[PDB]
RNA sequence: GCUUAAUUUGACUCAACACGGGGAAACUCACCAGGUCCAGACACAAUAAGGAUUGACAGAUUGAGAGCUCUUUCUUGAUUUUGUGGGUGGUGGUGCAUGGCCGUUCUUAGUUGGUGGAGUGAUUUGUCUGCUUAAUUGCGAUAACGAACGAGACCUUAACCUACUAAAUAGUGGUGCUAGCAUUUGCUGGUUAUCCACUUCUUAGAGGGACUAUCGGUUUCAAGCCGAUGGAAGUUUGAGGCAAUAACAGGUCUGUGAUGCCCUUAGACGUUCUGGGCCGCACGCGCGCUACACUGACGGAGCCAGCGAGUCUAACCUUGGCCGAGAGGUCUUGGUAAUCUUGUGAAACUCCGUCGUGCUGGGGAUAGAGCAUUGUAAUUAUUGCUCUUCAACGAGGAAUUCCUAGUAAGCGCAA
């Protein structure tokens, strides 16, 4: 009560521009990149999206309800009705969000960085993409600033399609080599889109037409 | 408050959100704040 | 069997559009009486900040956007038709209220 | 940094079913609740406590959390001398 | 620059100098000559009760803010004060090693491949003489013919919708209760609910509409460019957003440098608790502010708008009735938001006057007397209303400009 009115608008989005930071800065394996809020009648259900859920579940609550006592306690929400429903988060380069989180750690272990960079790229352009982007300027064991690069493709940015193919996608490094704030954005491949357009604004398809009969002799009939 | 990037000025006291600019270019998207013109 | 007011304030105005619709499609399929849904004019926020980290540069800025819709329906209806209908049509980022005031 | 042992159960004790610290990067205002300390006692005790593991840190806008682990079997069950299948941590509650 | 008890510094051709969102006192704190107490993860150790300390003074002490002094009753209780060597400890006055994306710039007004030609070869044609375009935009020529990125396209806005459908959180149209009414038919009112009927104006969804259309010139008759009448609209229809080649070692937030000396651990990094940072005489390149006047001042009237804002764990908007010359003070309400402040009755301008060209009533720059408010506190005037004083200043030498047809200029006083 006494609320105000156009910051409760407001108020969620910085609420929701914290609680993401955890699923990057805490996890690194099953892919729970894209965060979603569902608030029902007293209840918000933040739905739980694992691959492998037995890091959360585990003995029948590893971190079901262990997760929710800090963030619960965080914001003095109320126990109970913080519910945090389990679901499997989507594919790994076969997503659109996962493209954060696909190259967010995939650099490696310790051997060269080209054959590091010439891995990511032959699995997605094929199969189920035409545009991602990740970030890379670094030296080689030296004392310069060196700036070698790649990418994988032309985007679809075409005015407002800046808006809804940026998205919330901020995740880190699980990689030995490389740290600082890495950043990826996924622009994909626009025919399978189901959500809006589905070709550039340049595409033109005109059709065939038929073979013609010839000539059409009058042959009139009277049904 | 000081709250990130070496500042503790030129803070957003409007709309209740509290953030310091230089860390507010790289929080409007997911707040929900877009340009359009 | 009271006079009822019902407010719905988004932001994807492609998802207040089946909202609205879905609202006066079981009422109509059981027929109250009802006044259509009066939309409101819209509220936009907006913050000039200047481009750069530091200070040193030239001078022009940016300007932020925010949009926010808000349309609102008045009905009445038997208590035990409404109770139910209030709880299925649920999206996210959406808000539902119910406002039953009768002064 | 000194550790004052006035008082366990504003030292560890009823953390043993909720087994998190939410705190707050502060100055001094000494009044938590939820929590042990009373706004600087255990952040200070917890940095002990974190130098032996079984509490780990983010940050995450100057909010300091902390969790427990397996290696805190060790001090909780036999500073408060208590049996097994009560304490426990990755048995938190009655559910988690 | 000077000055200094320090005037904390970053940045000097466009691409530094009203800018680091740097409008102001103690928040900021980075600085100066006082004051502080906080420096411990483990592994070392000793006084660990016969004593460190926890004494915080315990108030007169104690000279100098609770104080660091004991004059003692101790919660005493080895926490830790300690004493070190590792390694801590950790964070802030700068960037640097296995990562930069954040800016400003030259302003992709141009870069690059597929099969073909030409060369032993690196390399080259395509990517041109000409005209045309805001534009490697396009026509034409032609050993080259198809094509991508950038530019077009898109995207958000501002203009047209008597065509929808749907308005006590917009508005008119009646029926009334109802007051004037010249009255006499009448022209102005009347407000919750007197009720009904309406969408033109209003707001927001769904669509439509402009393509240079149609005629006349002109040109290799080509790309196009000029007139014409229609049309809400014929300057890419008006204005923006968005688009990567490069040496500014200014890109640093619990960036870490993923540097080993900054004392980087009786810290010269914290706080509370202290006066002094941008704030000292005789010249500015500091981007217009108030001028230099009768197309003007002063005094009476007349009276018109647009986009934005806001109170609960809490003081935000503020109208009437209040007292007073303002400035304000007091009593109330209304407003979580097209409802309330608010029609935000803005200013220039507008009539009727007073004034009479003199540096006069133009112009108030330094000042002394006063009343108020805001906070822990306004002296070195933090701001605001009184009365006084009226001082440079008669259109500006040599020079040189953020701003494009509802544009340049005045005039605002909303966040």
């Amino acid at each position: 009560a006494l609320i105000s009115k156009k910051r409760k608008l407001v108020a969620d989005g910085v609420f929701y521009a914290e609680l993401n930071e955890f699923f990057t800065r805490e996890l690194a394996e099953e892919g729970y990149s894209g965060v979603e809020v569902r608030v029902t009648p007293t209840k918000t259900e933040v739905i739980i999206r694992a691959t492998r859920t037995q890091d959360v579940l585990g003995e029948n609550g590893r971190r079901i309800n262990e997760l929710t006592l800090l963030v619960q306690k965080r914001f003095k929400y109320a126990p109970g009705t913080i519910v945090l429903y389990a679901e499997r988060v989507q594919d790994r380069g076969l997503s659109a969000v996962a493209q954060a989180e696909s190259m967010k750690f995939k650099l490696l272990n310790g051997l060269a960085i080209r054959r590091a960079a010439y891995g990511v790229v032959r699995y997605v352009m094929e199969s189920g993409a035409k545009g991602c982007e990740v970030v890379v300027s670094g030296k080689l064991r030296a004392a310069r600033a060196k700036a070698m690069k790649f990418a994988d493709g032309f985007l679809i940015h075409s005015g407002q399609p800046v808006n809804d193919f940026i998205d919330t996608a901020t995740r880190h490094v699980l990689m030995r080599q490389g740290v600082l704030g890495i950043k990826v954005k996924i622009m994909r491949d626009p025919a399978k889109s189901r959500t809006g357009p589905k070709a550039l604004p340049d595409a033109v398809t005109i059709i065939e037409p038929k073979e013609e009969e010839p000539i059409l002799a009058p042959s009139v009939k009277d049904y | 408050q000081c709250r990130v990037c070496s500042s503790h000025t030129g803070l957003i006291r409007k709309y209740g959100l509290n953030i310091c600019r230089q860390c507010f270019r790289e929080k409007a998207n997911d707040i929900g704040f877009n340009k359009f013109r | 069997i009271i006079k009822i007011r019902i407010t719905l304030t988004s932001t994807k105005v492609k998802q207040l559009e089946n909202v609205s619709s879905n609202i006066v499609k079981n009422a109509e399929q059981h027929n109250l009486v009802k006044k259509g849904p009066v939309r409101l004019p819209t509220k936009v926020l907006k913050i000039s900040t200047r481009k750069t980290p530091n200070g040193e540069g030239s001078k022009t800025w940016e300007t932020y956007e925010m949009r926010i819709h808000k349309r609102y329906i008045d009905l009445e209806a038997p208590v035990q038709i409404v109770k139910r209908i209030t709880q299925i049509t649920i999206e996210p980022g959406v808000d539902v209220e119910v406002v039953v005031a009768s002064n | 940094m000194l550790m004052p042992k006035e008082d366990r159960n504003k030292i560890h004790q009823y953390l043993f079913q909720e087994g998190v610290v939410v705190a707050k990067k502060d100055f001094n205002q000494a009044k938590h609740e939820e929590i042990d300390t009373k706004n600087l006692y255990v952040i200070k005790a917890l940095q002990s406590l974190t130098s032996k593991g079984y509490v780990k840190t983010q940050f995450s806008w100057q909010y300091y959390y902390y969790t427990l682990t397996e290696e805190g079997v060790e001090y909780l069950r036999e500073y408060l001398n208590l049996p097994e299948h009560i304490v426990p941590g990755t048995y938190i509650q009655e559910r988690n």
